[PDB]
RNA sequence: CCGAGGGUAGGGCCCGUGACUGGGGCGGUCGUAACAAGGUAGCUGUACCGGAAGGUGCGGCUGGA
RNA sequence: GAGGAAGAAGCCCUUCGGGGUGUAAACUCCUGAACCCGGGACGAAACCCCCGACGAGGGGACUGACGGUACCGGGGUAAUAGCGCCGGCCAACUCCGUGCCAGCAGCCGCGGUAAUACGGAGGGCGCGAGCGUUACCCGGAUUCACUGGGCGUAAAGGGCGUGUAGGCGGCCUGGGGCGUCCCAUGUGAAAGACCACGGCUCAACCGUGGGGGAGCGUGGGAUACGCUCAGGCUAGACGG
RNA sequence: GCUAGUUGGUGGGGUAAUGGCCCACCAAGGCGACGACGGGUAGCCGGUCUGAGAGGAUGGCCGGCCACAGGGGCACUGAG
């Protein structure tokens, strides 16, 4: 997708700089994009359209169910987490196959903390979280 | 030019006013057919000589009051109090579309 | 005050004028109280003006005052020729 | 931009000869020769009866394709047509035929109207000493069809001009030779041409 | 009677659809101005002012076509169609360039004006307009 | 002679013990193009005879139809019960802007421009008797003043 | 009717009812997936056709169709949908446009892929 | 004096929502009311009764015999 | 762009002979989009300075964002094609895969082992820097019917009267001229739309001229129909 | 069904100026099935689109009028 680079921004210990160019092997704050997120290419408009390298690496080690209690609100967490995920995208939401609840999964205990209790103070959301369920058999 | 139309004083229950209701004729925009519509307009009487029946021209004149901007020009006929009962019967016979 | 001017029409690059007069207080392209001819600073066709030097009289008479360059191209047609 | 690909299964679908190749329409190695069935796969199937959607539809193609054209600049062509004074039809192939590109193939400057149109894109004609490249340039009745004087000096106006001294150009035409011009007389009647194409048909394909 | 007029044409239309020789219709002034059209333009030979119990009617002579070969020998008509066009219900009233046009000529619309009974092509002739009465073909 | 043009062909069905016994039936228009047509509308056990009986029954009934510079004289409306035909003509550039059924029994008559249009039950069968009753019903100045 | 009648209480304009009031009058609309599951449509007809549940940035929650051979949708899939009546499944009156926000484009697709929103192959 | 508006109090309309409930539409269980005199001609307004269709009284209709 | 086989390869079909893509490709040759160089604008002649008189006329000077752009002149490489459809409506047909599954779907409807209706392929049809889709407006819708519909059984005569307003209203003569018709006149801005010409190479775009109408104001005129007023009639209606 | 500044009047204030615009008094009026009052929706027009037309639909760009300047009220200065 194409995109406006209006201005182009160093951040200093105390001010913002305003600064016409950015050479190669260098690193700043560009000001005007709208659609470009993490770990994505950007080229100037007529140039080779090349893919730089990405990145990859650690699956999720913990693993959190969440319960969108009443009910008619889960759906305030569901573009609440597609919002998340541009935002963090180490995270990573499912839903089971069997039993049909959200599993939010995380690095780590503090890191599915914080994104749980933002969720709420900062979503509001009528939701509860704790074991997932098991996927029995006879 | 000033406006003027015709037609019967139909109250003259107000003070140095007389109400002149008029009547016209237009064919209907899209079914061809003349059909009548009217309007009652306060008119002017400074000397207070109109009554009821009395056919009369009216003319566009400057504001009087609020909703008085026609004076009474020039009688024309008299007595023509079946127009004024062609009008009282209407309204009369309002009292019975209610619920 | 009222006056005579140059009311752009044509289009980009087509300067197309049609010197007018019009209350000092319209937009350029606006509502004009008489067309009193065209004007072509291009010069696309033998008619790239032609004062109605009747009617352009009439007007300075009773006060229109005009642009500095409608007079140029009144006084090229000459409306002030004693 | 115009139809561009093969142009042989034009001809083989409209059951008729379209001289669109040229210089090879009159060989017998033309393929409207040694098979006149429609392209594909099922030509030699035996024809199925035609509705007149069709019918028309085929007839339209036919005379658009003639004068290879875009359905976008031939349906407002002829709009223009409907609106203007008369016979519909015949103001049509008028204006169909008052436009440049195929005049230059009328005057045999080239040897088909794609040709045609590759010489008039190209600079290599000019109407009235103006170098006009646009083969959409509707020629009005007093117009002076030059060939680009700094064109004259190039093989193939010449091999066309060369066998261009003595035919006829239709009687609204006429090839000065040697000096390379020609001239637009008069816009045709509809006796003037022949097309293989129904002038009305198409009138009654656009009515829908 | 509501519409004299729409009356006379329809006795005059039911006349002729089974062949009356005549047909009287009660009389006016006006009435006959039509008719007196209707006789001038080859529609029906004509009229006699008669009475009836004392009444004063008009009789109209009614007018058709040769017998015809076939199964059905009943001749085509000569008035093939007439009807009220303005009306007691809708008046239509049209000036000179609104007028009307009847069977691209064959047949007429007859239309009252300040300027006696015309036919359109006699009030698009004398500049003029008003009530269209019918039309006949 | 005259050119023929299959109108409407369709089959039919009628019941009897143990199958529904089918019949076909055809309508065919004819005309010189030059100023007759004719129709007719015929029925047999199968389709290319029961054609073959509608131009049999269609040359057995034809129409005057007076040409004009290839338009028609008035406007004309006939209604065939329920179906309804309106002719109008039309000036010497238009065409003929018809249906499918009054497409035919408008060009084989030789029509060249023409408006009409379908109010009423536009079935092909009623609106085709309905186009020809109205052709039929065509005259001219000359039988006005004929008449008159 | 008479003339008068006529005068008197005209002719009534006929009003026509949207079947989309779904889209608040847009010509597409956003929205999230509740629930994704499989439908059975009405005789004469017999498949399990594949549907999302979809709550709408208009308010509305209706029930989508899922058009193509398979696709990648669940719970919470961002999607965008059309208007777009599907005739044998009770209810179901809009698609989701694929190859938008979650909506996986059709694998293996040739043709109409610009229905089944798939990229041209190489 | 008037006065944005604030406040007290009582009303009218609209919209959303609500344990529960009423029928309506769409996708097995009981009987057989209607369609053939449909096995009691059918339908009818009303009325009472009955798991249900419906049955019955009184009058009407023929779109029945 | 021109030429280029009784017609390569591959692929599709096949009764296995052949058929199709297809002069299409390759191939010869001719032109020469982009690019490269060279030049290079119209838009700007007034304000002001000078003779005159700070006026009329005359003459002189400065000023260009777009822009080194348009366009001109010379040189100059074969140089993007995609999208919808192909049961009927509706233009375009075969083979496999599948087997009420997977799916299509605007309406009919298509899928249950031989699917021109699903999926792919070859072929075909239509458009082409576009092609399709969803939303919506008018159209087909004469299906709100003025133009231009209807009500015994299809939807539709009020259960029946009596009557209010309203709508409508017989034959003759006359006055008015309200409706209605006619001529004049003012208004009906510009852009638009329409016809003509003309500027940009064409067109889109744009300029100049022409033609105006409804509608309303003002004056003159007509009188048949409708209106109103005035007399007469007896065929409607009421009465004896 | 509506209506107490309500409709009319005498006098006066206000204004560039007519007026219940505002005020005091007198009168009892004014409006309504030709649809008042109330509820909904909407800036209007030149025009635009569609249509054989009649009609339907629309009012972004441009030109004309109106209304508004976060929500309200208000006056000052001024030819405005
Ligand atoms: S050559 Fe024969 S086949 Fe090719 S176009 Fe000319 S005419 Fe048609
Ligand atoms: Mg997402
Ligand atoms: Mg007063
Ligand atoms: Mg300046
Ligand atoms: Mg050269
Ligand atoms: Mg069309
Ligand atoms: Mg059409
Ligand atoms: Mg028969
Ligand atoms: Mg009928
Ligand atoms: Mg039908
Ligand atoms: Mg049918
Ligand atoms: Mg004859
Ligand atoms: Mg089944
Ligand atoms: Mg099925
Ligand atoms: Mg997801
Ligand atoms: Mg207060
Ligand atoms: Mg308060
Ligand atoms: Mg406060
Ligand atoms: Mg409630
Ligand atoms: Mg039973
Ligand atoms: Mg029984
Ligand atoms: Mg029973
Ligand atoms: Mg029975
Ligand atoms: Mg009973
Ligand atoms: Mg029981
Ligand atoms: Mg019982
Ligand atoms: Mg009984
Ligand atoms: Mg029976
Ligand atoms: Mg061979
Ligand atoms: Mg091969
Ligand atoms: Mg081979
Ligand atoms: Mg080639
Ligand atoms: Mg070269
Ligand atoms: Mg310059
Ligand atoms: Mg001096
Ligand atoms: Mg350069
Ligand atoms: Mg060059
Ligand atoms: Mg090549
Ligand atoms: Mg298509
Ligand atoms: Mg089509
Ligand atoms: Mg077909
Ligand atoms: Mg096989
Ligand atoms: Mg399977
Ligand atoms: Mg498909
Ligand atoms: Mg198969
Ligand atoms: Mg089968
Ligand atoms: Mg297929
Ligand atoms: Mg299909
Ligand atoms: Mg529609
Ligand atoms: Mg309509
Ligand atoms: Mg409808
Ligand atoms: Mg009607
Ligand atoms: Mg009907
Ligand atoms: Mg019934
Ligand atoms: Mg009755
Ligand atoms: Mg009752
Ligand atoms: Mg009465
Ligand atoms: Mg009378
Ligand atoms: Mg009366
Ligand atoms: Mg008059
Ligand atoms: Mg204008
Ligand atoms: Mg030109
Ligand atoms: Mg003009
Ligand atoms: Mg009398
Ligand atoms: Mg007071
Ligand atoms: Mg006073
Ligand atoms: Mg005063
Ligand atoms: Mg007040
Ligand atoms: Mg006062
Ligand atoms: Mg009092
Ligand atoms: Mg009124
Ligand atoms: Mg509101
Ligand atoms: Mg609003
Ligand atoms: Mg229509
Ligand atoms: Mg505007
Ligand atoms: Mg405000
Ligand atoms: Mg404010
Ligand atoms: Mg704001
Ligand atoms: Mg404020």
């Amino acid at each position: 997708r194409k995109e406006r680079v209006a201005r182009l921004l160093r951040m200093h210990a105390n001010h913002r700089e305003e600064v016409e160019e950015l050479k190669a092997g260098d690193l700043g704050a560009v000001v005007g994009l709208k659609e470009t997120i993490t770990g994505d290419t950007l080229v100037g408009e007529d140039a080779p359209r090349v893919i730089l390298e990405s990145i990859e690496v650690p699956e999720p080690v913990i693993d959190v169910a969440i319960e969108p209690k009443t009910k008619a609100d889960q759906e305030k967490l569901s573009q609440a987490l597609a919002r998340l995920a541009e935002e963090d995208p180490t995270f990573r939401v499912s839903t089971h196959p069997e039993t049909g609840q959200t599993i939010i999964s995380g690095m780590g205990e503090l890191h599915l903390e914080i994104i749980v209790d933002r969720l709420k103070r900062e979503f509001k959301v009528d939701a509860n979280v704790g074991k997932p369920q098991v996927a029995y058999r006879e | 030019p000033k406006k003027v139309l015709t037609g019967v004083v139909v109250s003259d229950k107000m003070q140095k006013t007389v109400t002149v209701l008029v009547e016209r004729q237009f064919p209907h925009p899209l079914y061809g057919k003349v059909i009548k519509r009217s309007k009652k307009y306060l008119a002017h009487d400074p000397e207070e000589k109109y009554k009821l029946g009395d056919v009369v021209e009216i003319i566009e004149s400057r504001p009087i009051s609020k909703r008085k901007r026609f004076r009474v020009l020039r009688l024309v006929e008299s007595g023509r109090m079946d127009l004024v009962e062609k009008y009282l019967i209407r309204r009369q016979n309002y009292e019975s579309l209610s619920k | 005050m009222v006056k005579i001017r140059l009311a752009r029409f044509g289009s980009k690059h087509n300067p197309h004028y049609r010197i007018v007069v019009t209350d000092a207080r319209r937009k350029r392209d606006g509502k004009y109280i008489e067309k009193i001819g065209y004007y072509d600073p291009r010069k696309t066709t033998p008619d790239w003006l032609k004062v109605d030097v009747e009617r352009a009289r009439y007007w300075l008479s009773v006060g229109a005052q005009p642009t500095d360059t409608a007079r140029r191209l009144l006084r090229q047609a000459g409306v002030f020729r004693q | 931009g115009r139809y561009i690909g093969p142009v042989c299964r034009l001809c083989r679908r409209e059951g008729v000869k379209l001289y669109l190749k040229g210089e090879r329409c009159y060989s017998p190695k033309c393929a409207m020769e040694r098979r006149p069935y429609p392209p594909g796969q099922h030509g030699q199937k035996r024809a199925r009866r035609p509705s007149d959607y069709a019918v028309r539809l085929r007839e339209k193609q036919k005379l658009r394709r003639i004068y290879g054209i875009s359905e976008r600049q031939f349906r407002n062509l002829f709009e223009e047509a409907s609106k203007k004074k008369g016979v519909t039809g015949s103001v049509f192939l008028g204006l169909l035929e008052s436009r440049l590109d195929n005049v230059v193939y009328r005057l045999g400057f080239a040897v088909s109207r794609r040709q045609a149109r590759q010489l008039v894109r190209h600079g290599h004609i000019t109407v009235n000493g103006r170098r006009v490249d646009l083969p959409s340039y509707r020629v009005r009745p007093g117009d002076e069809i030059a060939v680009a004087e700094k064109s004259r000096n190039l093989e193939l106006i010449r091999q066309n001009l060369e066998a261009m001294k003595g035919r006829k150009v239709g009687p609204w035409l006429s090839l000065d030779v040697e000096g390379m011009k020609g001239k637009f007389l008069r816009l045709p009647d509809r006796e003037d041409l022949a097309l293989p194409v129904n002038e009305q048909l198409v009138i009654e394909f656009y009515s829908r | 009677l509501t519409d004299p007029i729409a009356d006379m044409l329809t006795r005059i239309r039911n006349a002729t659809r089974v062949y009356k020789e005549s047909t009287d219709v009660p009389a006016s002034r006006f009435k006959e101005e039509i008719l007196r059209i209707l006789a001038r333009e080859g529609f029906i030979k004509g009229y006699e002012r008669v009475d009836v119990d004392g009444k004063p009617y008009l009789r109209v002579y009614l007018k058709y076509g040769p017998r015809r070969q076939g199964p059905d020998p009943r001749p085509e008509q000569v008035i093939h169609h007439i009807r009220r066009i303005s009306k007691p219900g809708r008046r239509v009233y049209v000036g000179v360039k609104e007028i009307p046009r009847v069977r691209r000529g064959l047949g007429i619309a007859i239309l009252s004006t300040s300027k006696g009974v015309l036919t359109d092509r006699e009030a698009r002739k004398l500049g003029v307009g008003g009530e269209l009465i019918c039309e006949v073909w | 002679d005259f050119e023929e043009k299959m109108i409407l062909i369709r089959r039919t069905a009628r019941m009897q013990a143990g199958g529904r016994r089918f019949r076909f039936g055809a309508l065919v228009v004819v005309g010189d193009r030059q100023g007759r047509v004719g129709l007719g509308f015929g029925k047999a056990p199968e389709v290319p005879l029961a054609v073959q009986k509608a131009g049999y029954y269609a040359r057995r009934n034809m129409v005057e139809v007076p040409l004009q510079n290839g338009t028609i004289p008035h406007e004309i409306e006939v209604e065939f019960g329920a179906s309804k035909i309106v002719l109008k003509p039309a000036a010497p550039g238009t065409g003929v802007i018809a249906g499918a059924v009054p497409r035919a029994i408008l060009e084989l008559a030789g029509v060249t421009d023409i408006l009409t249009k379908e109010l009423g039950s536009r079935n092909p069968i009623n609106i085709a008797y309905a186009t020809m009753e109205a052709l039929r019903q065509l005259r001219t100045k000359a039988d006005v003043e004929r008449l008159r | 009717p008479t003339i008068n009648q006529l005068v008197r209480k005209g002719r009534e304009k006929v009003r026509k009812k949207s079947k989309v009031p779904a889209l608040k009058g847009a010509p597409f609309r956003r929205g999230v997936c509740t629930v994704v599951r499989t439908v059975t449509p009405k005789k004469p007809n017999s498949a399990l056709r594949k549907v999302a549940k979809v709550r709408l940035t208009s308010g509305y929650e209706v029930t989508a169709y899922i058009p193509g051979e398979g696709h990648n949708l669940q719970e919470h899939s961002v999607v965008l949908i059309r208007g777009g009546r599907v005739k044998d499944l009770p209810g179901v009156r809009y698609h989701i446009v694929r190859g938008v926000y979650d909506a996986a484009g059709v694998k293996d697709r040739k043709k109409s892929r610009s229905k089944y929103g798939t990229k041209k192959p190489k």
